């Protein structure tokens, strides 16, 4: 009756009263967000950005092809029987076909192939991603050496205790590499 | 000191993600040097600004 | 039902079109080559793909009317338009907003 | 400022090799290759890391090796030289073409200077190498940018 | 014979259902060959024995031109177990006439798993409800995952050029 | 011949004359489309999680002006985030034709560029989304970082500003219709809308339950 | 006669009668008859052929194969 | 045009499907407000994974596998490397075994968090969808540090163990993360157990009995949410999961509310297994493992077959031995098994992925029997589906 709609309305109109308060307290917190083109976030030490190449190191043995999941890197080599050693003449990894699993940088004896940190490769043409040996041998783009980007760090790289990379004035990783060489 | 392409340097500055990692440098250019870090499984070279790299014998 | 075979360059529908609205038929197949203008056509090669479209419709007129069989006709037309590029009959359109070169890049013949 | 005229087209005919410093969120660089395209100049927007040696790519033919993906032989696709194949398709009633290289900031200074000295030895051809970033889009020649 | 039986093979021997017992697995389960005429007689006894959970109804090709196999790796599920007894029933079927009777009414997990065996391999399951193609278009004609499957020359399946 | 897959010479002069006023209206025309373009909430394979991580709090989707729409008509951009097979290949063209003409498809991941890891041996994967729909910006990666998609938005935003207002005519499809009559037998559809109420699930048939 | 690693071509008469024709479509694609497929891993009477198209390799009989010189 | 008839109306859910669990297509037919039948059309993400593996070596197929259950990631690499290492008898070191427990329990948290966000938006309140993905971004950077990628394409699992050891500031960064995330697990639980409007959409909505769950074929938090207590980490003594004390989350109700509380309790039990593995690590932290490598580098209790990330780094030409096999890994979504039979060469002869979601999606027509139209995405969001695992 009329003595119920003043009591059946309170049970949830105050629950949204204790729900409007917590959502207004969500606006109290600082926006934890990575504004991209002015704060690019630093990749990790193992991040597989894109493959680098050393033309003065690749001795023509096609281990990168046999360990690739799709046998992608084109190794163009002649035998060169006047010197009795195979010397390559062209090398290309067609990115866009490349999944960045980096089996080629792992199974290489001469340490030629290597992953960079640049993920910012995006062309208007599919065939502009077929990188040459001298286009893969170009120097990577470091996030820190850019005078428009304030590079914020990643989680598992902050000091121990903080879970954000914005109000971080200094510091390093949460452990030491060689702290125990003169201790033990 | 100057850097030749193939010496083992290590990073010295503290305001960097790679604090004291060491490795072979590769493809030195007009103001930049990339140091192959030899880290664990996937070898990674990172550009630097031709300084804060103290080599070891 | 509108069984159709829509690749980039070949849009084969099972039906006839009356002013945009496609009506599903049983007897006919409609085809418009290059809905997007990626290739600059001419009057010669547009009839050359009609020597291929009505050839493959007459050839596969003993099979079933499925989306698999329309895709087999629409694939062999798309393998025929690519042969017209390698013969140098038609060329890529430059007034198009995209220049992604789906049927291979321009390349010279025998280095 | 905001109301931009056609000073970007006149600076490109003067220098021949510009170097834009655009905002890194994009959208404001392309308003100047519309003033460029309104004055008859066609535009080939390429990607600066995707090019190999610019001598062997732009003015010389290059053998592009496609992805054989383990199920093909090593094919060599000899593409035509880029700046001198897009010049011959360009009709002589219109002006030259411009190379709108994006992500120019991963090009070396030896490749910056090669794009600078090529625009005068090759007639009706210019470059605009989008290198670096700035809060306001601004340009300068490539001759003194390599002298920085 | 040459190969002895196991704990499941001696149960089927005690119910007058002769099965060609293969050896043990590389992990240690029993492999049992059952003909397609005596499959529903064998699996009805194993379901009443306690094998209430079938997993990985896997069709398998013994080689090109050889006999197709439909395997049934059925386990004895309980409320709490520590390596419960499992057995894999393999049913060989020829390429021509590839019919194996469906075990949907015994285990309902062989509804989509036998459809996947019919979608890829050509194994038609008699008595199977809604036997169609799941993973492929329903108007596809070939049988992939066989060694003999010649993939058609579709424009979409070619290289990116 | 002379050159394989040639470039057709543009015989039109492209007399793109304009004053200060009409290009000032063309800047507002291009800015309004680059700065608030709405992507379709589309995703098939793994690259939708990297696209949905960009919807979230750490990377801001609605910061460039990108509002995800779960409808093809309200959206213009469509980020193809996922491997498309032979199925979803007619469904993605249908999502593409139901859009207003400033569309600007961008391909995301390796499997919308060349069908990346399934480009070697897969019987049902279309190798690259550019075998079905025209692509504006390509984006390699497997999967790309959410920062790497926001570069492809920035590369896309530089392409909207190059679009001219008097070149709005090529955005509509040309219609070179042709017609041929066939003699293929029509088939009843395989997937009718009954699964549980089909007359084969209620009871096992005879000549098979005798041996059960 | 057919070694492992030479270019073979598929004959159409001996293919569309046998057990290898049940798995595929009856309308055979044209890459089989252009002789470019490299045979790898011959196993008894059958042979796996890596054709130049980016599709999965097929296993065909050695009687259904002709060497393409 | 559209007419108004009296027969039951069939609506197509469509392969567009703007949701985060893949691309389904449900031809669900309606009876006004109740559904009467529904067929699921799958295969829109069938890339032919089983035909690929017959032309891949194991190191060439390890990048391929973390795309079936791409919410999980390394749960797919767990089953993959366990198929030849349990067939060739290759010993895995003890330290690399505990890193596998550390990585898999973090994947199950990320598996459940990707399930949780879309599920809370489908059942009502949409505001935790943006706060749950923030918690998954901490798990991304824990994999981005140790491996080279965020959640998938992380070639970490190997045949002789694991790819590399952890980073330096890693073990102290679950102690920042999984000591901060564990207070939020009970916060996610009190969203549905409290506010009793969500329980009127999940009690009895999509209920499955215990006897029908074993017969239809179920695993993980859909089988165990009917009162079965079947967990393959407990049932199969799988890779030093038996060295910890942790309870199997069971809820004998069958409904979608039972599936919610189990998956929340799987998040809570995963942090228990994590903290018992970070402290039960054989060499402990890698910066302290490497510390003993320099003080006692000649011959110590360390530098053994254990206390290292791989047994022997195998060649790319690693031949799988001959024999059938079936390895099981309790994923976050159920039992992910593969039926490996290999010849003596480097390619396996048959690689039948038995997915955890392919066998749980076949019950979705039976769960959508008598349920309403607004409770269709409430059912499908609670099966924890990833299409790509279903279709492969
Ligand atoms: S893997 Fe290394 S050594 Fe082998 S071909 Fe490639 S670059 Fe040369
Ligand atoms: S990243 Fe992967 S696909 Fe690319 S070259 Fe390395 S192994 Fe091959
Ligand atoms: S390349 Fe990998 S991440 Fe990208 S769409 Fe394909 S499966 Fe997904």
């Amino acid at each position: 009756q009329i003595t119920n709609y003043a009591k059946e309305a309170v049970q949830s109109a105050k629950y949204i009263g204790q729900g409007l308060s917590v959502t207004f307290d969500h606006m109290r917190r600082r926006p934890i967000t990575v504004q991209y083109p002015y704060e690019k976030l630093i990749p990790s030490e193992r991040f597989r950005g894109r493959i680098h190449f050393e033309f003065d190191k690749c001795i023509a043995c096609e281990v990168c092809v046999r360990v690739c999941p799709i046998n992608l890197p084109v190794v163009d080599w002649v035998f060169n029987k006047e010197l009795k050693k195979k010397e390559l003449k062209h090398y290309s990894i067609d990115f866009g076909v490349c999944i960045f699993c980096a089996n080629c940088v792992e199974y290489c004896p001469t340490n030629c192939l290597s992953v960079t940190e640049e993920y910012e490769l995006a062309t208007y043409d599919r065939h502009e991603l077929n990188y040459d040996s001298v286009a893969m041998g170009r120097i990577p783009y470091k996030v820190t050496q850019d005078p428009m980007v304030t590079p914020i760090r990643e989680f598992a790289y902050l000091p121990a205790g903080v879970m954000s990379g914005h109000d971080l004035p200094a510091g390093a990783q949460r452990a030491g590499e060689r702290p125990e060489a003169i201790a033990n | 000191m100057t850097i030749l392409p193939g010496m083992t340097v290590k990073v010295t500055n503290p305001n960097d993600t790679y604090y004291q990692f060491q490795g072979i440098v590769q493809r030195i250019t007009d103001g930049k040097v990339a140091v192959l870090f030899e880290g664990g499984n996937w070898d990674k070279l990172v550009t630097f600004q031709a300084s804060e790299l103290e080599p070891v014998v | 039902m509108l069984l159709k075979s829509t690749t980039r360059h070949v849009h084969i529908y099972a039906g006839h079109v009356v002013d945009g609205e496609v009506h599903p038929d049983t007897e006919t197949l409609t085809l418009n080559v290059d809905p997007d203008n990626e290739l600059e056509w001419n009057e010669a090669a547009l009839a050359k793909v009609e020597a291929k479209f009505r050839e493959l419709v007459a050839n596969a007129a003993g099979e079933d009317l499925t989306e698999y069989n329309l895709r087999r006709i629409g694939s062999d037309l798309e393998h025929f338009i690519r042969s017209l590029l390698m013969q140098g009959e038609i060329g890529y359109n430059l007034n198009s907003r995209v220049r992604n070169y789906s049927l291979g890049i321009p390349r010279v013949n025998h280095s | 400022g905001l109301l931009a005229g056609y000073q970007f087209v006149k600076d490109l005919e003067s220098a021949g090799a510009l170097a834009l410093f655009v905002p890194p969120e994009g959208g404001f660089e392309g308003r100047y290759q519309r003033r460029l395209r309104s004055k008859g100049y066609t535009t080939l927007p390429m990607s600066a890391p995707g090019l190999g040696d610019l001598a062997a790519y732009l003015t010389q033919e290059h053998g592009i090796r496609p992805a054989h993906t383990g199920k093909e032989d090593i094919r060599v696709y000899f593409q035509p030289p880029l700046v001198t194949y897009h010049l011959e398709n360009l009709p002589p009633n219109a002006k030259g073409l411009v190379l709108w290289l994006i992500d120019g900031k991963r090009l070396s200074k030896q490749e910056f200077a090669y794009l600078a000295q090529l625009t005068q030895t090759l007639p009706k051809f210019k470059v605009v190498v989008e290198v670096g970033g700035d809060r306001v889009v601004r340009w300068e020649p490539l001759a003194d940018w390599v002298a920085a | 014979p040459i190969v002895e039986a196991g704990p499941v093979g001696r149960l089927l021997q005690s119910q007058n259902l002769s099965v060609e017992s293969l050896g043990r697995d590389a992990s240690g389960v029993e492999m049992i060959k059952v003909d397609r005429d005596r499959l529903l007689a064998v699996c009805q006894t194993l379901y009443a024995d306690g094998f209430n959970y079938l997993r990985c109804q896997a069709a398998y090709d013994s080689g090109p031109g050889q006999d197709l196999v439909s395997t049934y790796h059925l386990i004895k599920l309980s409320d709490n177990a520590d390596r419960p007894p499992e057995v894999r029933i393999k049913v060989f079927v020829p390429r021509d006439d590839p019919r194996v009777p469906s075990v949907y009414w015994i285990w309902k997990t062989a509804d989509w798993q036998e459809r996947e065996s019919y979608d890829m391999f050509g194994i038609v399951y008699e008595g199977h409800p809604n036997l169609k193609r799941i993973l492929m278009p329903e108007d596809w004609v070939g049988w992939p995952l066989r060694k003999d499957y010649i993939t058609p020359d579709f424009y979409e399946l070619q290289e990116a050029y | 011949p002379a050159i394989l897959n040639p470039i057709a010479r543009p015989e039109v002069p492209q007399e793109l004359a304009e004053n200060i006023i009409l290009t000032s209206l063309n800047d507002v025309y291009d800015w309004a489309r680059l700065s608030s373009l709405w992507p379709l909430m589309y995703g098939t394979a793994c690259c939708f999680i990297e696209f949905a991580a960009m919807i979230g709090s750490r990377f801001d989707f609605d910061r460039f002006g990108l509002v995800p729409r779960n409808s093809p008509r309200q959206a213009d951009l469509i980020i193809t985030s996922g491997t498309i097979t032979m199925k979803m290949a007619p469904a993605l063209v249908r999502l593409y034709e139901q859009m207003p003409s400033p569309k600007y498809v961008i391909a995301m991941g390796a499997c919308t560029i060349t069908g990346g890891m399934f480009s070697s041996d897969s019987y049902s994967a279309v190798r690259g989304v550019d075998k079905l729909i025209p692509v504006d910006v390509y984006l390699p990666g497997c999967p790309p970082r959410p920062e790497a998609i926001m570069d492809a938005i920035v590369k896309l935003r530089k392409k909207i500003a190059n679009e001219h207002i008097n070149e709005r005519g090529n955005l509509a499809q040309t219609h070179r219709l042709f017609t041929a009559k066939h003699k293929m037998k029509p088939v009843p559809p395989i997937l009718t809308g009954q699964y549980l109420n089909a007359p084969s699930r209620q009871a096992p048939p005879p000549a098979l339950a005798a041996a059960m | 006669a057919i070694k492992k690693g030479d270019l073979v071509k598929v004959v159409a008469e001996k293919l569309a009668n046998s057990l290898e024709a049940l798995a595929s479509d009856h309308r055979y694609p044209p890459y089989l008859f252009e002789g470019r497929g490299e045979v790898v891993d011959i196993r008894g009477d059958y042979a796996q052929i890596k054709f130049p198209v980016p599709t999965p390799t097929v296993w065909l009989r050695l009687d259904q194969l002709e060497v393409a010189q | 045009k559209i007419e108004t008839r009296t027969e039951p109306m069939v609506i197509n859910m469509g392969p567009h499907h703007p949701s985060m669990h893949g691309v389904l297509r449900l031809m669900v037919t309606l009876d006004g407000e109740d559904v009467i039948d529904c067929e699921p059309v799958i295969g829109y993400l069938h890339r032919g994974m089983e035909k690929i593996a017959e032309n891949r070596t194991n190191i060439m197929f390890i990048p391929y596998v973390s795309r079936w259950d791409y919410a999980a990631g390394m749960f797919n690499e767990a089953v993959t490397v366990n198929a030849p290492e349990k067939l060739a008898g290759i010993p895995v070191p003890k330290r690399a075994s505990y890193i596998r427990v550390i990585m898999l329990e973090l994947n199950r948290i990320a598996n459940h968090l990707l399930w949780l966000g879309p599920f809370l938006a489908d059942v009502g309140a949409q505001t935790p969808f943006f706060y749950i993905f923030r918690e998954r971004e901490y798990i991304y950077d824990l994999f981005e540090a140790a491996t080279g990628m965020r959640f998938i394409n992380n070639n970490y699992f190997r045949i002789g163990g694991v790819a590399a050891d952890l980073t330096y500031g890693w073990v102290t960064k679950c102690r920042d993360f999984c000591d901060y995330f564990l207070p939020k697990v009970d916060e996610y639980e009190r969203l549905i157990t409290n506010n009793p409007i969500f329980v009127r959409r999940l009690q009895g909505v999509g209920k499955i009995s215990r006897e029908e769950a074993i017969n239809w074929g179920l695993s993980g938090p859909m089988l165990r949410a009917s009162g079965v207590k079947w967990d393959l980490r407990k049932v199969d003594h799988y890779e030093c999961y038996d060295d910890f004390d942790w309870d199997v989350p069971v809820a004998t109700e069958g409904d979608c509310l039972a599936r919610y509380i189990v998956r929340i309790q799987e998040m809570r039990e995963s942090v228990k297994i994590i903290r018992q593995a970070l402290d039960g690590l054989p060499g402990g932290p890698y910066e302290n493992l490497e510390a003993k490598r320099m003080l006692e580098g000649a011959k110590s209790e360390w530098n053994g077959f254990d206390y290292q990330y791989i047994g022997k780094k195998l060649s790319p030409t690693f031949k799988i031995p001959k024999g059938e096999h079936y390895v099981r890994v309790e994923s976050g979504k159920g039992e992910l098994g593969i039926y490996l039979i290999g010849d003596d060469n480097v390619f396996p002869w048959r690689w039948k992925i038995r997915p955890p979601d392919f066998n749980n999606l076949q019950v979705l027509p039976q769960l959508l029997k008598g349920m309403k139209v607004a409770d269709i995405v409430a059912i499908l969001g609670s099966i924890d589906v990833i299409m790509g695992s279903v279709d492969r």
